């Protein structure tokens, strides 16, 4: 339905064929599809219904809380305790956040090759090299810092890949 | 909504329904088997729906219905896949269920613990539902060690005879042995692929490495009973007769098969793997079927079967035809149950008695039990448009038009001969010629359960091949061309086994005696293999956990190292310093000892 | 007929009285904690025309 | 323990055991739950070759 | 099972008991019964053979050899009876077998029930308190000082005298208790 | 965290002021208020921990521990009424009391900010342990086990007392916040390596690493079923929580410096488990087993991943609850029998069918049956073990298949066979026992719907 | 248990999704990489000026 947007988890038109009998022969499963509308889907509505009558009358609202964005650790002192601290917790936020992201991406690919069936090997390219990208990404972020991590050994390891690439450019550029 | 996802999961839902009333009144009362029986007929009749369904349409579905844990990137989600394994194998367990709790009422009459032992029943059904519907691996791994603990509880069924606890545990041994290579690749496709469900698996595994597949594999073995672990199927049979028939006969020993067919797309990616199933798969058929026709407990000799068609099984897997593995294993239940459920009829009806040599002849005493023995051996030895035609005749065929190893097809061929072996001896020895059981005859099949639950088995071993094979869509190519001597190879095969073992059975009338060749002795003591394999390494591991790990090292060594070293040192200390004799000569000449030395080697360095 | 009974009985006040003593003494813990209470660049707040603090 | 006479009225019949009898070292791993050493109808070393 | 055993096995009684099991490990390799009883009467034969012979030397050497033949040429797989040592029924009911004494625990709510059953089982109980101390009296008397030779234990005597040791023979729970 | 600290305290003068034949009543119901109270921890905040002063702090490792404890303590009272029914009303407070002061040093040892208050409340804890032992304990070789677990302790954690003193000079302070936030790599040198050693050995020897584990059989097998009890859920778990909050400044030394204690655990775990397959005593078999999933969670701290410390945190908490009930099983046929052989009494199933339910349950729950959570943290400690190195699943599923075998070993011969026919004082069981037995085991099912409260802040 | 079942959502996991799910609308809907390699701005960080 609407309750989710529908860009973060997006699914292809649906495209369903039509009934095209070509025997004289009864179908059961339209009959069992009547007899489960009439038995079930019917008194689940009313049921339904009603639950969403009373919880009409009494509407209220829960917000999304949304956060300032504070100095990283990059910008902190040595010995400073306090901005160091919120650092942290800024960078734990942004942690959870990212992680969330590849669960949306992986979930994204897993209803691809279920949705694709026979040909999910080709259908499912896209979804494949988005995860592969946001894998990666992840990987070079926050890989390998193990536990007791923090935000300071995050920016040594991006430091040491950086001085890596560095080096590897500048001795490109003499070639 | 679509009913099929409701219909799907109301046909699991409603199978715990009696597991919660357990505490209720009618578990106190006779009337519980009775209840229990007609929810799982309940449930069969529900479940034939979405087949129908997935017959028409072919609808396949997931359901991630509820969120367990989620650790960072990896989410953990009670996921139920409903394709068309599922939804082909959920009616047919059900249904054999159905049949063999319809026997236990019989069966088991004169149990005091017969509510008890439906429970477990169903607790088996259960887990053996959670275990086939599985969409991620932690599911099935529940379902797995589910199904495990059930068989351990159900062999161990009488609890005051040593055997069967050995043979309960011996089974839990062998079982936590595949248990190993199952973790094995739940570590790996976790560390790999990020992921435990079927879905990230097969998207990030193009080309499998041989880990995960060998894993997979050890697995598999340990719960199909191959030929490495094979010895604990024949000797769980010292459980009841229903339990024989449900549980190691059609349903639950199965597992490895079908965990290797949910991965096919992942085994056909490899060639070793494949070639490891199919000769492990050649093997174990072989070394089961030449067990089998020199055993004279009928049990036995039936356990010997299941093995040996887990073993086609497993080859039919191997050279890439993981759709005929499935179609086998349906249609094998049947058949498989009913030839247990008539030798159970057989048992009791001779006063709890199992040897054949004491088997007499009931093809007069007891006809409906014999017509139902008669067909069920024609179904497992591939008498064509029976249940086992459309399955075992397209597995022979597939085998010989495959690029596939030489000495695999061979001892599959020959497997094939010795299935028609056994079932001939088994017919020979007990339900022909003279009568050979004592004499007070208690001979009785006329109850209304038996004929009923062997009725609709028999029913279902005469058109499901048909009728299933007629119902679902083409998912293996067909082989259209092939030399007519070897379309014709397995019918061959059989009508060789029959003779030959006819005419060897045939021989023993004659007033003719001589002593057993080595090969029978072999064959007899299923090779040799429990007398060994149960002795030497069982042994060495207890004399070493004894004498090596709890003497030698924590009670002796450890001991001596630590703690002793210390206290002797301390005693020996306290001994020289507090043993003085208290004469003040002495010790003030040793203040002038002391005093020379301060004075030079302090005194004399600032 | 309460005399008897308070005084076989009396024992089954000490752990509540324990429990209330123990939940003031952790709000005495708290306010002397307040050094950047709405002072926190992440968390900085403008009061309520009639609050007094953001929290106690 | 198996190889011990099972129709004699032993004071425990599933360890066939008597009361006061000395108990060998190794009673747990001879508990006929586990290792046996009965004789086989075919010589120890000749099923080893047969086998292997 | 209910002897009591003696110190040492005769030479006759070793030798009926190696007939009795090569006739069953015979019967276990002809299944039929025509075919056993020809094979059986053969075995009668051979084994009237030396029925009559007087060196005691040759006699032993007769049984090893027959032994040694019997052990070669065993059936792997002989038949057993299913209550037997080595049946599939053998301790099948062992879990239904309660004590007796388990019934003096029973709440006196469940004594409700069952009545009649329990006057009995205290008439039962009182006759084992006033037997007890004549059993053991018996038992001191009949036997010699330097202990018990045999297993074996001595009936009653006297008038109203039960045989010793009685109470755990008599009170057995069954042999298919449930 | 008064609100826990205070009402444990308010429980002396409770049972000290109590009648003769009321301690009991008083003592559980207030110990289970207790509990309930102590439940209001699990609620964390996820980025950081619940600080709640200077002195004292909330985790999410620390809240399970700690509900842990608060709820052991009244089963605890339960199983120790029986056997004390013949002491004077003055013993029994005194040993309501031991019980009491266990359970303030241990919740104030979880919760400390600072390493000197924890190192101290460890300590601490030593004293009620050995009194309980030495006193209450049945057999003579009480005393040889009393002097095993008091030095055992000692010699390895008097050198982290002088370590952690030089730390704290060092570096100019020992609260965990600021040990963390100024983290500095440790070098490689002999220095670095005995300070190394100095901060991890007593935590090793109360796990207990094995090796040094001798001390655990004895003090185990010999001490009351009380002892026993905290002995094996609360008290061993000391030297894991020890473990986690030590290694933080230990990296990056820790990559090499784990090797022997890797090796040693691994070893010794397959060890332990085969030395479970011959036993001749019941509880010298927990021990041992105990001794197997502790050598798993040393293992687990040592690699150093989120995946490993979740599932170590799982791992001990599943353990406690486990291992009481457990000792709780083995204590009631030794209150039947008086006697710790196991072959002595044989075809309990016959006569006691729920307690057979209950030996069934916990033999299911310690081998780790699915999808319980000893199966969730052994499982989450096995993936990443293959991530340390593919090599480790030959010995994890050694241990396994191990586990299983002694498990079902002791159910068969302790429920299964037929009875032994001269013991003839087996009466039916207690409610009092089988409450025992259902508050032992509830939890443990209940956690398997929420199990990320017990998964720790690596979560 | 009940208590422990309806506990508050403070770990953020709730947010955390509808955070996620903002950042990754807001950046496909403008053709940027989902997550980016360096963790913190690289124009904040100050590396050695000279490598050799
Ligand atoms: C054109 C193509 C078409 C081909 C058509 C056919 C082709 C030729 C077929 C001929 C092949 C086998 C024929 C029958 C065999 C037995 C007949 C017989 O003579 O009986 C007497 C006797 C049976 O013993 P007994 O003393 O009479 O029994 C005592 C009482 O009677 C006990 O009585 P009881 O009451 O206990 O019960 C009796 C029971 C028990 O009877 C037994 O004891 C027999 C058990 C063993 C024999 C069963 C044969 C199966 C052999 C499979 C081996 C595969 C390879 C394994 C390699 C092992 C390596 C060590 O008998 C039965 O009920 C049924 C037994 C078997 C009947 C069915 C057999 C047919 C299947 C095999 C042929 C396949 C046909 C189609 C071909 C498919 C592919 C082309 O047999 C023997 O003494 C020898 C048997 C020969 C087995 C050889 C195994 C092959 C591999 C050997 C090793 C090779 C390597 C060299 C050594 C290593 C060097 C390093
Ligand atoms: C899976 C089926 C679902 C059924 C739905 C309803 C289940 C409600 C059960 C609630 C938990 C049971 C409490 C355990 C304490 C024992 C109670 C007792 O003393 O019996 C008195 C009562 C009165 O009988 P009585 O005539 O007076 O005499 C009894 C005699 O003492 C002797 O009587 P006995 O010999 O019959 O022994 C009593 C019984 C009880 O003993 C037990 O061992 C039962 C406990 C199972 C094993 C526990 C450790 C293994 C780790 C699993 C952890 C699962 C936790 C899930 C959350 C649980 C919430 C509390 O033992 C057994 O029946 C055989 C045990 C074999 C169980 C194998 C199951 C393996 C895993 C299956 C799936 C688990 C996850 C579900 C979701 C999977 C994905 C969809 O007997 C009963 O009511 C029997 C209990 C019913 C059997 C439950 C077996 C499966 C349930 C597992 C947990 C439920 C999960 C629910 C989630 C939705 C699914
Ligand atoms: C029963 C269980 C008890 C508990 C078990 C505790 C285990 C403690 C073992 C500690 C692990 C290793 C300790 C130190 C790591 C390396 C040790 C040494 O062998 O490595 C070499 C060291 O070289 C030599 O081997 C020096 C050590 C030789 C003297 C030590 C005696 C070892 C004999 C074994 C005695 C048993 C000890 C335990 C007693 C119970 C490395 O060469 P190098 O790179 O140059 O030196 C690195 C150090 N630097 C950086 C400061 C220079
Ligand atoms: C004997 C007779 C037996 C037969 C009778 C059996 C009857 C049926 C039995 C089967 C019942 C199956 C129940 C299946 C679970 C249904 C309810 C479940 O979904 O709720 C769970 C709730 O589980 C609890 O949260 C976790 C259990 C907490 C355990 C605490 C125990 C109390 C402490 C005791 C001491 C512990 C000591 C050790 C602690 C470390 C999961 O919650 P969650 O899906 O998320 O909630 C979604 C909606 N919310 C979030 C808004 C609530
Ligand atoms: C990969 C890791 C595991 C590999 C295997 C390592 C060896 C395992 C050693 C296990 C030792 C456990 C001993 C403790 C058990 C207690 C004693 C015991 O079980 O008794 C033996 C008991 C009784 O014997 P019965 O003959 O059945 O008695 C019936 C009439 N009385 O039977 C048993 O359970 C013994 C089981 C021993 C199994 C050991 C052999 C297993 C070898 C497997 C190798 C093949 C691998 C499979 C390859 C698959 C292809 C990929
Ligand atoms: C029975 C009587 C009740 C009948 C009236 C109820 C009618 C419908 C009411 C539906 C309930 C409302 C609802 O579904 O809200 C969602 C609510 C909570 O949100 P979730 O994210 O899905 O789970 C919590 C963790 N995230 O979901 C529920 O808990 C209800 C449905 C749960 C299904 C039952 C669970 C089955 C499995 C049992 C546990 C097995 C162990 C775990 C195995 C893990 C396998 C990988
Ligand atoms: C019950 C069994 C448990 C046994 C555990 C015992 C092992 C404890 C670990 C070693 C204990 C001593 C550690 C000392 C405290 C560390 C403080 C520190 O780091 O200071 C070092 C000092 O390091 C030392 O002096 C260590 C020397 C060792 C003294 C005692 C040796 C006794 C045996 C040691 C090996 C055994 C330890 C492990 C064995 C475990 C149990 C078998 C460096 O200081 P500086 O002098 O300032 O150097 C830098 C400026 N130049």
């Amino acid at each position: 339905p609407d309750s989710w947007d529908k860009d973060v988890y997006p699914e292809p038109p649906r495209r369903t064929p039509a009934p095209a009998p070509q025997t004289s022969l009864p179908n059961p499963v339209t009959y069992l599809t009547k007899i489960f509308d009439l038995l079930v889907d019917r008194p689940v509505t009313l049921a339904r219904e009603f639950i969403e009558q009373q919880h009409a009358k009494n509407r209220y609202y829960y917000y999304h809380r949304e956060f300032r964005r504070v100095p990283d650790i990059t910008e902190c002192e040595e010995k400073d305790i306090l901005c160091m601290f919120e650092a942290e917790m800024q960078w734990r936020r942004d942690y959870k956040v990212d992680q969330e992201i590849v669960n949306i991406i992986q979930e994204r690919l897993k209803a691809c090759q279920q949705r694709e069936g026979e040909s999910y090997r080709q259908n499912c390219a896209k979804e494949l090299e988005q995860f592969t990208q946001v894998s990666k990404a992840f990987q070079d972020r926050y890989s390998d810092l193990g536990a007791h991590y923090s935000a300071r050994k995050c920016l040594a390891k991006q430091k040491q890949r950086m001085l890596a690439e560095r080096k590897a450019a500048k001795e490109a550029a003499a070639a | 909504m679509n009913p099929f996802a409701s219909l799907t999961l109301t046909t699991l839902t409603i199978l715990t329904i009696p597991i919660m009333m357990s505490n209720s009144n009618i578990y106190k009362t006779n009337l519980y088997p009775n209840y229990v029986k007609t929810t799982v007929s309940y449930a069969f009749t529900l479940s034939l729906v979405p087949l129908l369904m997935f017959m028409h349409t072919g609808q396949e579905m997931i359901i991630s219905n509820w969120h367990w844990m989620t650790l960072q990137t990896v989410e953990l989600s009670l996921s139920f896949k409903m394709d068309y394994f599922s939804v082909m194998f959920i009616p047919v367990a059900l249904f054999v269920t159905w049949s063999i709790m319809e026997f236990s009422m019989w069966y088991m009459h004169s149990d005091p613990f017969i509510n008890r032992f439906f429970k477990y029943l169903l607790l088996f059904l259960i887990t053996m539902m959670i275990l086939v519907t599985a969409n991620n691996l932690f599911q099935l791994f529940i379902g797995w060690e589910g199904v495990g603990i059930m068989s351990f509880l159900l062999i161990g069924w009488w609890h005051g005879r040593t055997d069967a606890n050995t043979a309960a545990l011996q089974a839990i041994l062998y079982n936590r042995i595949g248990d190993i290579g199952f973790v094995l690749s739940m570590a790996w496709f976790l560390t790999h692929s990020n992921a435990w469900d079927l879905q990230q698996i097969f998207m990030l595994n193009n080309e499998c490495p041989n880990m995960p597949l060998i894993g997979l594999l050890l697995a598999a073995a340990g719960k199909s009973a191959q030929f490495g672990l094979h010895p604990w199927l024949p000797s769980a049979m010292e459980g009841p007769t229903p339990v024989s028939a449900l549980l190691h006969s059609s349903t639950m020993v199965v597992a490895g098969v079908f965990l290797l067919i949910r991965f096919y797309p992942l085994m056909e990616t490899n060639k070793l793997v494949q070639t490891m199933t199919l000769c492990l798969g050649a093997i174990t058929t072989l070394f089961t079927a030449l067990c089998a026709i020199t055993q004279n407990d009928i049990k036995k000799i039936v356990a010997f079967s299941t093995s040996s068609q887990l073993g086609l099984m497993m080859v039919t897997i191997g050279i890439n035809q993981p759709h005929l593995a499935f179609l086998h294993i349906c249609m094998h239940a049947f058949f498989k149950a009913m030839l247990f459920m008539c030798s159970g009829s057989i048992i009791h009806s001779l006063n709890d008695e199992q040897d054949i040599r004491k088997m007499g002849g009931l093809y007069k005493a007891m006809p409906f039990t014999t017509t139902a023995l008669i067909i069920g051996s024609l179904a497992l030895t591939g008498m064509p448009y029976l249940t086992g035609f459309y399955s075992k005749d397209l597995i022979i065929e597939a085998v010989n038009m495959s690029y596939t190893n030489a000495w695999a097809l061979l001892m599959t061929l020959i497997a094939t001969s010795l299935t028609a072996a056994y079932s001939t001896r088994i017919i020979f020895f007990a339900f022909l010629g003279k009568p050979r059981f004592p004499p007070l005859v208690l001979i009785n099949e006329n109850n209304p359960l038996l004929i009923n639950s062997i009725k609709r088995l028999l029913i279902g071993s005469i058109f499901a091949g048909f009728i299933i094979s007629n119902n679902i869509p083409p998912m293996t190519v067909p082989n259209t061309t092939m030399p007519l001597y070897m379309k014709m190879t397995a019918l061959i095969v059989t009508i060789m086994g029959f003779m030959l073992a006819l005419e060897l059975n045939n021989t023993t009338y004659y007033l003719k005696f001589k002593y057993p060749s080595q090969t029978y002795k072999f064959s007899n003591m299923l090779g040799y293999y429990p007398s060994i394999m149960h002795r030497l390494p069982t042994y060495h591991n207890l004399s070493m956990s004894q004498k090596s790990a709890s003497s030698l090292l924590d009670l002796i060594w450890l001991e001596t190292i630590l703690p002793k070293t210390t206290s002797f040192i301390q005693m020996k200390m306290s001994i020289m310093v507090s043993n003085q004799k208290g004469l003040i000569k002495l010790y003030f000449l040793s203040f002038l000892i002391t005093i020379m030395i301060s004075m030079t080697l302090f005194n004399y360095h600032e | 007929n309460v005399l008897q009974i308070v005084r076989d009985h009396w024992v089954h006040i000490l752990v509540p009285v324990g429990f209330v003593f123990g939940c003031y003494l952790d709000r005495r813990s708290d306010e002397k904690l307040t050094a950047f209470r709405n002072k926190s660049l992440l968390f900085k707040r403008e009061l309520r025309p009639n609050e007094e603090v953001t929290w106690k | 323990q198996q190889e011990r006479d099972p129709w004699y009225d032993w004071d425990h019949p599933d360890l066939r055991l008597n009361w006061g009898e000395p108990i060998h070292w190794d009673l747990d791993m001879y508990i006929r739950n586990r290792v046996d050493t009965s004789p086989t109808p075919v010589s120890w070393n000749t099923m080893c070759k047969h086998l292997f | 099972a209910f002897s009591a055993p003696a110190a040492y096995l005769t030479h006759q009684q070793k030798v009926l008991r190696l007939y009795k099991r090569a006739l069953r490990h015979l019967e276990s390799w002809c299944v039929h019964r025509d075919k056993y009883r020809y094979f059986a009467c053969l075995m009668r034969a051979r084994f009237d053979e030396h029925k009559n012979e007087k060196d005691m030397v040759k006699a032993t050497q007769l049984l090893r050899q027959a032994e040694e033949e019997f052990w070669y040429g065993q059936h792997p797989q002989p038949y057993i009876f299913p209550e037997s040592p080595g049946g599939t029924s053998y301790e099948r009911y062992e879990c239904y077998k309660v004590p007796e004494w388990c019934l003096d625990d029973w709440h006196p709510s469940e004594k409700a029930m069952y009545p009649d059953y329990f006057a009995k089982r205290e008439q039962w109980k009182r006759l084992r308190r006033e037997s007890w101390e004549r059993e053991v009296k018996q038992l001191q008397e009949e036997t010699p000082p330097g202990g018990p030779r045999t297993e074996a234990l001595p009936p009653a005597r006297k008038e109203g005298d039960l045989p010793p040791l009685w109470w755990h023979i008599v009170t057995r729970p069954r042999e298919r208790p449930m | 965290m008064l609100k826990i600290i205070i009402p444990t305290t308010m429980l002396l003068p409770m049972t000290w002021m109590s009648k003769h034949n009321m301690i009991w009543i008083n003592a559980t119901v207030h110990s289970l208020l207790i509990s309930l109270i102590s439940l209001s921890l699990l609620n964390q905040l996820g980025e950081n921990s619940l600080n709640f002063s200077l002195t004292f702090f909330s985790d999410s490792l620390s809240a399970p521990l700690l509900v842990l404890t608060t709820w052991l303590l009244p089963l605890m009272l339960m199983a120790s009424q029986s056997h004390l029914s013949k002491e004077t009303t003055t013993r029994k407070k005194l040993y309501i009391t031991m019980l009491i002061l266990l359970q303030l040093f241990l919740i104030m040892t979880f919760t400390a900010t600072e390493l000197i208050l924890f190192y101290i409340l460890f300590e601490a804890t030593l004293v009620p342990t050995l009194i309980i032992i030495t006193r209450w304990g049945n057999q003579t070789e009480r005393l040889n086990a009393g002097l095993y677990f008091l030095f055992y302790t000692l010699a390895g954690s008097l050198p982290l007392l002088v370590a952690l003193v030089y730390i704290q000079n060092t570096t100019g302070s020992l609260n965990f916040l600021i040990i963390h936030y100024w983290s500095h790599p440790l070098s490689n040198s002999w220095s670095n390596i005995f300070m190394w050693l100095a901060c991890i050995m007593a935590f090793m020897v109360k796990m207990p690493l094995y090796g040094l584990h001798l001390w655990l059989p004895k003090a185990h097998v010999e001490a009351p079923i009380a002892g026993s009890m905290v002995l094996a859920a609360v008290l061993l778990k000391l030297g894991g929580y020890g473990m986690m909050r030590i290694t933080t400044i230990l990296n990056p030394l820790t990559n090499y410096m784990a090797y022997p204690f890797l090796m040693l655990s691994m070893w010794g775990m397959i060890m332990t488990s085969s030395i479970c397959l011959r036993q001749t005593d019941l509880k010298s078999l927990i021990a041992y087993s105990s001794v197997s999933h502790m050598a798993l969670v040393i293992v687990a701290i040592m690699i150093q991943t989120p995946w490993s410390f979740m599932g170590a945190t799982a791992l001990m908490i599943a353990h406690g609850l486990t291992s009481s009930m457990l000792f709780c099983l083995a204590n009631t046929n030794y209150e039947r029998v008086h006697s710790r052989t196991m072959i002595l009494a044989r075809g309990l199933q016959t006569l006691l069918p729920l307690m057979a339910t209950w030996w069934l349950v916990a033999s299911l729950t310690n081998l780790a049956l699915p999808p319980s959570i000893n199966l969730i943290g052994e499982l989450f400690i096995i993936t990443a073990s293959f991530s340390w190195s593919n090599i480790t699943i030959i010995l994890m599923g050694m241990n396994m298949m191990i586990t299983a075998l002694y498990s079902l070993y002791m159910l068969i011969t302790t429920q299964r066979g037929k009875y032994t026919h001269h013991i003839n004082n087996i009466k039916p069981s207690f409610t009092r026992e089988n409450a025992l037995m259902a508050l032992h085991i509830l939890p443990l099912l209940l956690l398997t719907l929420n199990p990320k409260m017990i998964l720790g802040p690596l979560y | 248990s009940t208590f422990v079942a309806y506990l508050p959502d403070y770990r953020m996991q709730e947010w955390a999704r509808r955070e996620a799910e903002r950042l990754v609308k807001y950046r496909e809907a403008n053709g940027l990489p989902l997550m980016e390699s360096n963790c913190f701005d690289p124009n904040k960080i100050q590396l050695p000026e000279d490598e050799d």
